[PDB]
């Protein structure tokens, strides 16, 4: 009766930046998914392919928990077939995504009067992200044709921008902690059932 | 990558960086305005200096993308606005001279003192000292003393500064490829590259004068009626065919004739509608006032106030120790943060002011989705026009009876309607010749059509001819009477108050049409009309993204400023005024003066 360490992911002291989103592989344990869906503590709980209603009666080989922080208006970008600074440059979900997206307001934790500049996001990139890809590079973005020489300048911008979460922000600009659960199914032992 | 693509990326970085720095400056400014401490002034200046320095650097960077290679008009709108006038097109030395001149003129105006003869210690500022005299006093000599002393001791200081101010402002404007500084000011209404909606800078002069001609018959009868009533009050001071003396108009300059209501009320036995007592009887507080205002905008389909609005706004005077600036303001800090600063009292006036300021908020929330540089009114006159029409509907007896403040037994007769419309005309109609004449003088001074040795000669020639107002004391060219007004000495364009006045009644007539209002336009209430709210919202969400001609067409169906709704609003008074002036002379002679 090994319980899946979901508390490590949802109740972490600090979340990752969306450009450097964390991934926690969950294996060889019993997961009570109904506790999360029937807790009434999340503003967003949407599942794709799988059903949140009592589908802890199923077994999966590996479960991945992806966690990061974005603003409220960008939560809608964590979904299949979406476009925006987060979806194309920070965290991309596949069109055939099978899993759940969980989010909740974290203005009481990730906001600070004067600005909390701990959480960043990628503003510029040469191309869009392939699904479940992570880019933590700090290369200076070349917007023009003159080489940037590794420092900011005219047509040469630092690719990462800060949210600067303040508690007096509107809901659309307040920080939100997002947990994405991926349910993988290989021709494999299927070690994560979780009655 | 093309030039346009590099401009898009450059604007992408500017927007994010500008929003963060703008929020920091606005938050620091908010903390001072609600909590006046020596510290807060420094934090406000520090945050503001970073914001100004950021704008200066970004404006220079924006200049390296020439507008001739951009086809996307929305991109070009943001780029040109960023390119602004540039980062001080002038030399550094001339930019420093102009800055000091502007600060000195502002300091002279805000600190100018006038002392009563025989007591050099009992001196009065303009606010509240001299303003109180001009707004309440009925004594001819006391009003004349305040009028002359303000211009002879403060205006004379501003005359040399304003002369050099004109030269430097023109040099900046002409180097910005404008004809003059007045032409630079008229650029706020300029529209290019949009077929069927273009508008030239010179067209503004044409349209203002053309619409003012239709205002003249209404103002002439208003002028004649006011002169007749004042002639009964000061019989040895007013000629029946001459201009009104400048110091007997209700304030320091005659900008508004509002304070002439007591001496010019048509029916002085029927009192005004004052629901202040009813509000106190029902134990209303500031939150109730803003809750009712929020109720009003929801009834027409507009969204309710955000949750941060109620937590972060200051709807009451803070207290006895913590000081705050009590001027009613609506704050758009960005990042979804909308607040109202107001030291609200339980009065009818503050009840209407809350509707006015919340109208600004609704405008700010509507175009919040627009890019940062396009988050503003369609032109300089749109924002206050939106705010004014909210107080129009909220102040009607129809609206006040529906919210329980006006008793249903109370019924309005046509005498009270004339009293209300006359009070409206003293403020709204009375300022139109004053506003147009003042800006025309500045336009001609910037254009170079008025020589320096004829500034005051031309200033009072136009006052007599256009406004029907005559100076009580002759003034030579050592005076700078236009600079005695705040806007002239503090470098603010003034034509916005003329265009906004015509905009608001165009807005109200269109919205009341969509609300299916029956009867005179001044009795209309757009409450409970989602059709009116949707029509207004179609323009509010636009912001600066579209030409103001197109934004105006969204509400009223016309592409240009029109004066007919203004005359439609005041038609019951205009008919009454013409009947009153049958025994009086209509018009004025410009050669009569009180000093003979
Ligand atoms: C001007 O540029 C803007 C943005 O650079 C264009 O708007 C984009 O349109 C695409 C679809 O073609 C959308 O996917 C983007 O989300 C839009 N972005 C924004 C910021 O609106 C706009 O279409 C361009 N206008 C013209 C006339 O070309
Ligand atoms: C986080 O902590 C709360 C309170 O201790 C608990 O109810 C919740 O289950 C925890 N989260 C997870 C994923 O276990
Ligand atoms: C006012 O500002 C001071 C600092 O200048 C601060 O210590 C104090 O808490 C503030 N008071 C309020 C009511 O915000
Ligand atoms: C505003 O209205 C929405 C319904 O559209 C409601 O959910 C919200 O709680 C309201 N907020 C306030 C402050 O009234
Ligand atoms: C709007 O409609 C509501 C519900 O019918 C009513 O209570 C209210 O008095 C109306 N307001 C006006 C201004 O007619
Ligand atoms: C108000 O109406 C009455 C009734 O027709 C009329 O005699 C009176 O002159 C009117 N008052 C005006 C128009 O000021
Ligand atoms: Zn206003």
């Amino acid at each position: 009766t090994n319980l899946c360490p979901f508390g490590e992911v949802f109740n972490a002291t600090r979340f990752a930046s969306v450009y450097a989103w964390n991934r926690k592989r969950i294996s060889n344990c019993v997961a009570d998914y109904s506790v999360l869906y029937n807790s009434a503590s999340f503003s967003t709980f949407k599942c794709y392919g799988v059903s949140p209603t009592k589908l802890n009666d199923l077994c999966f080989t590996n479960v991945y928990a992806d966690s990061f922080v974005i603003r409220g208006d960008e939560v809608r970008q964590i979904a299949p077939g979406q476009t925006g600074t987060i979806a194309d440059y920070n965290y991309k979900l596949p069109d055939d995504f099978t899993g759940c997206v969980i989010a909740w307001n974290s203005n009481n934790l990730d906001s600070k009067v004067g600005g909390n500049y701990n959480y960043l996001y990628r503003l510029f990139r040469k191309s869009n992200l392939k699904p479940f890809e992570r880019d933590i590079s700090t290369e200076i973005y070349q917007a023009g044709s003159t080489p940037c020489n590794g420092v900011k300048g005219f047509n040469c911008y630092f690719p990462l921008q800060s949210y600067g979460f303040q508690p007096t922000y509107g809901v659309g600009y307040q920080p939100y902690r997002v947990v994405v659960l991926s349910f993988e199914l290989l021709h494999a032992p299927a070690t994560v059932c979780g009655p | 990558s093309t030039i346009e693509e590099q401009a898009k990326t450059f604007l992408d970085k500017f927007n994010h960086e500008a929003e963060d720095l703008f929020y920091q400056s606005s938050l620091a400014s908010w903390n001072y305005n609600t909590n006046i401490t020596e510290e807060n002034v420094q934090n406000m200046n520090n945050a503001g200096d970073k914001w100004s320095a950021f704008l200066k650097e970004q404006s220079t960077l924006a200049q390296m993308y020439p507008l001739q290679e951009i086809q996307n008009l929305t991109v070009k709108l943001q780029l040109q606005a960023l390119q602004q006038n540039g980062s001080s097109v002038l030399s550094e030395d001339k930019s420093k001279r102009l800055n000091t001149i502007l600060n000195t003129m502002s300091t002279i105006y805000s600190t100018g003192k006038v002392c009563n003869p025989d007591n050099p210690q009992e001196c009065l500022l303009l606010e509240p000292g001299l303003n109180e005299i001009m707004a309440n006093s009925l004594d001819y000599n006391e009003r004349l003393w305040a009028w002359e002393s303000w211009r002879s001791e403060v205006g004379k200081q501003l005359r040399p500064l304003y002369e050099e101010y004109v030269v430097l402002k023109n040099e900046m404007a002409r180097a910005n490829h404008y004809e003059d500084y007045g032409d630079y000011w008229r650029g706020d209404y300029e529209v290019n590259g949009v077929d069927g909606y273009d508008y030239s800078r010179g067209q503004l002069i044409e349209d203002v004068e053309h619409t003012f001609e239709e205002i003249k018959p209404l103002y002439e009868h208003l002028h004649a009626y006011v002169r007749a009533k004042l002639m009964n009050a000061y019989p040895s001071y007013i000629s029946p065919i001459g201009c009104l003396p400048a110091h007997l108009l209700g304030d320091m300059w005659g900008r508004f004739w509002t304070n002439l209501y007591s001496l010019t009320v048509p029916f002085g036995q029927k009192p005004n509608i004052d629901v202040t007592d009813a509000m106190v009887d029902q134990a209303w507080d500031a939150q109730r006032i803003f809750k009712e205002a929020e109720k009003f905008f929801v009834s027409v389909g507009l969204p309710n106030m955000t949750q941060g609005f109620w937590e972060n706004s200051m709807l009451t005077d803070p207290g006895n120790v913590q000081k705050a600036v009590c001027h009613p303001t609506a704050w758009d800090l960005g990042k979804g943060d909308f607040r109202i600063l107001m030291c609200t009292k339980v009065t009818m006036d503050d009840f209407l002011t809350a509707h006015h300021e919340m109208g600004h908020i609704q405008y700010d929330m509507a175009y919040a989705a627009q890019p940062f540089l396009l988050r503003n009114g369609a032109n300089e006159g749109f924002h206050e026009a939106v705010g004014e029409i909210m107080s129009l509907s909220a102040a009607t007896p129809k609206h006040l009876k529906s919210i329980g403040l006006l008793s249903p037994d109370f019924q309005e007769d046509n005498e009270t309607e004339i009293n209300f419309l006359l009070k409206q005309a003293l403020t709204i109609v009375g300022t139109l010749p004053f506003t147009y004449m003042l800006e025309k003088w500045r336009w001609m001074v910037f254009k170079g059509e008025i020589p320096k040795d004829q500034w005051m000669k031309k200033w009072w020639e136009m006052k007599r001819e256009i406004v029907g107002v005559v100076e009580p004391v002759p003034h030579d060219e050592t005076y700078c009477d236009p600079a005695s007004l705040f806007h002239v000495s503090n470098d603010y364009s003034f034509i916005r108050y003329y265009t906004r006045t015509l905009y608001q009644f165009q807005f109200q007539e269109a919205l009341c049409q969509a609300a299916k209002h029956e009867g005179p336009l001044h009795k209309c209430d757009i409450s409970n009309s989602t059709e009116a709210g949707q029509k207004l919202f179609n323009m509010l969400r636009l912001g600066k993204s579209e030409p103001w001609t197109l934004a105006l067409e969204n509400v009223v169906g016309a592409k240009n400023m029109n004066v007919r709704p203004l005359l439609n609003y005041f038609e019951p008074l205009f008919t009454w005024l013409k009947d009153q002036n049958k025994n009086s002379f209509v018009g004025w002679s410009t050669d009569w003066s009180p000093y003979a």
